[PDB]
């Protein structure tokens, strides 16, 4: 079971610095390249520099030269994405990768939202129905992205749609996460949604209810 | 610096079809080139190395060949689960590491029509000043549809938006929900809503209240 | 012939180690040759040295090994330090002078308590220790 796990990603103003950093589990460093590969918004992948534990040698992308720099701690498995002078253009998820053109090992990514604008929680409204029917909660008015959904703690997947968020004209995102369920089910089964926004560090159980 | 060009930047099949991608590069790279897929909400996954190495759990149907400045990439049967975006990546010791812009695979699927649904502002909602009025539209094919919000009773627009979930992994279709915005008064006076929905699949389109 | 049993570094024929193998019309041992013309020493002192006269042999960490085994404990051919493939990995000969990082050969550049290891040809292991006794032994 090795993996890869990135954090530190926040909010940040323009023209400050912030530092993510990706530890390791369940594998030798050793011996390894590790690159970061970023990610705006709906676009490709970039990748921006990487660093050889064994040889400390470091090489970064020109749209980052400048301003980013990597570190390590092989004793702790561990890399430091150190960054500064951010701006709007460096708004993406992040991800720690093994490798430098062979990356077997991704992090799932953490979130960097490069902006102005202050952090809000979500508030959540249940999305009530009227045989098989939809329902769902609301996440609306919160800032800035993420936001993660799951249905009874993650044992509803089957037939679950959580929608990609929109940027609401009040700067503040919005996402629906809807599933279908038995009609009958209504009254009996208990249905809620977890809502999770780390950037907020808010945790929400809403139990839908017709 | 280096230059991945990856044309088209999509292309689509049927179950079974077989699609094929290509990179091109300003200078030549001697084979250290690689093929990633990856799905929404989800890292990238290694699938091509070398130019023709293939990752270890990665299915046959993935072909990866090429050298110089020319590389191809043909998923041969394709199944459901392909539907993803796949990138020609180059790296080396030094100097650098690149990505293509990318390519966008979609599943070609016997037409499915929406489910619609539509949902009622919450007490909660009602109790701040805001109400919300949501559409959703369920498991159709193809991706195109059009959705029109109209109650007591025309053509509110202006006000709405719309969302699209990526396609299914197993059922290859597609998924949206459309949300109207209102002060609480404006919709408050007014008691009965509907929503209106056009796509290839239904005959006439549908309104659902 | 005789050519086969011979470490040869290139860059730097088969009379010339046939006649150097039989140590035929030589004052000496012949140690090395170049292709032709013999020493009685070697490079420890295209270029062809005689395995007889490098030592197959360590102390504890062996930083200074230069034998030509190429094969892990687990019995795996070893990768070339030039290729990237199946591993990509930062060990160029460049930045890494006289420690011998050449074709397949096991090695232990940076003194490391496992002993010399070799990057394997099986792209599911990308590095293992190759057995080797050391003298002591």
């Amino acid at each position: 079971q090795q993996q890869l796990v990135e954090s530190g990603g926040r909010l940040v103003n323009p023209g400050e610095s912030l530092t993510l950093t990706c530890k390791a589990s369940g594998f030798t460093f050793s011996t390894y390249y590790m690159s970061w590969v970023r990610q705006a918004p709906g676009k490709g992948l970039e990748w921006i520099g990487y660093i050889g534990t064994s040889s400390g040698t470091t090489y970064y992308a020109n749209s980052v030269k400048g301003r980013f720099t990597i570190s390590s701690d092989n004793a702790q498995n561990t890399v430091f994405l150190q960054m500064t002078s951010l701006t709007d253009s460096d708004t993406a998820t992040y991800f720690c990768a093994r490798g430098l053109g062979r990356i077997n090992l991704w992090g799932p990514g953490t979130l960097v939202t490069v902006s102005s604008a202050s952090t809000k929680g979500p508030s959540v409204f249940p999305l009530a129905p009227c045989s098989t029917a939809a329902l769902g909660c609301l996440v609306k008015d919160y800032f800035p992205e993420p936001v993660t959904v799951s249905w009874n703690s993650g044992a509803l997947t089957s037939g679950v749609h959580t929608f990609p968020a929109v940027l609401q004209s009040s700067g503040l995102y919005s996402l629906s996460s809807v599933v279908t369920v038995p009609s009958s089910s209504l009254g009996t089964k208990t249905y809620t949604c977890n809502v999770d926004h780390k950037p907020s560090n808010t945790k929400v159980d809403k139990r839908v209810e017709s | 610096e280096l230059d991945l060009t990856q044309t088209p930047s999509s292309v689509s099949a049927a179950v079974g079809g077989t699609v094929t991608i290509n990179c091109q590069a300003s200078q030549s790279v001697s084979n250290l080139l690689a093929w990633y897929q990856q799905k929404p909400g989800q890292p990238p996954k290694l699938l091509i190395y070398g130019a023709s190495n293939l990752e270890s759990g990665v299915p046959s149907r993935f072909r990866g060949s090429g050298s110089g400045t020319e590389f191809t990439l043909t998923i041969s049967g394709m199944k459901a689960e392909d539907a993803a975006t796949y990138y020609c990546q180059s790296g080396y010791y030094s100097a650098g590491a690149t990505f293509g812009a990318g390519t966008n695979v979609e599943i070609k699927r016997t037409v499915a029509a929406p489910s619609v649904f539509i949902f009622p502002p919450s007490d909660e909602q009602l109790k701040s000043g805001t109400a919300s009025v949501v559409c959703l539209l369920n498991n159709f094919y193809p991706r195109e549809a059009k959705v029109q919000w109209k109650v007591d009773n025309a053509l509110q627009s202006g006000n709405s938006q719309e969302s699209v979930t990526e396609q299914d992994s197993k059922d290859s279709t597609y998924s949206l929900s459309s949300t109207l915005t209102l002060s609480k008064a404006d919709y408050e006076k007014h008691k009965v809503y509907a929503c209106e929905v056009t796509h290839q699949g239904l005959s006439s389109p549908v309104t659902k209240s | 012939n005789t050519i086969h049993e011979f470490k040869k570094s290139a860059k730097t024929a088969d009379q010339c180690a046939n006649r150097c193998t039989r140590n035929k019309g030589l004052p000496f041992t012949c140690k090395a040759f170049v292709f032709c013309l013999w020493f009685p020493f070697n490079s420890m002192s295209d270029l062809y040295e005689n395995k007889d006269y490098i030592r197959n042999c360590i102390i504890g960490k062996g930083g200074s090994y230069k034998g030509t085994v190429s094969i892990t404990k687990s019995g795996i051919k070893c990768q070339p330090w030039s290729s990237m493939i199946p591993h990509e990995h930062s060990f160029l000969p460049s930045s890494y002078r006289g420690k011998d990082l050449q074709e397949n050969y096991c090695r232990n550049p940076r003194g490391e308590e496992g002993g010399p290891w070799c990057f394997t040809s099986n792209p599911e292991v990308r590095y293992e220790v190759c057995d080797i006794p050391q003298c002591s032994e």
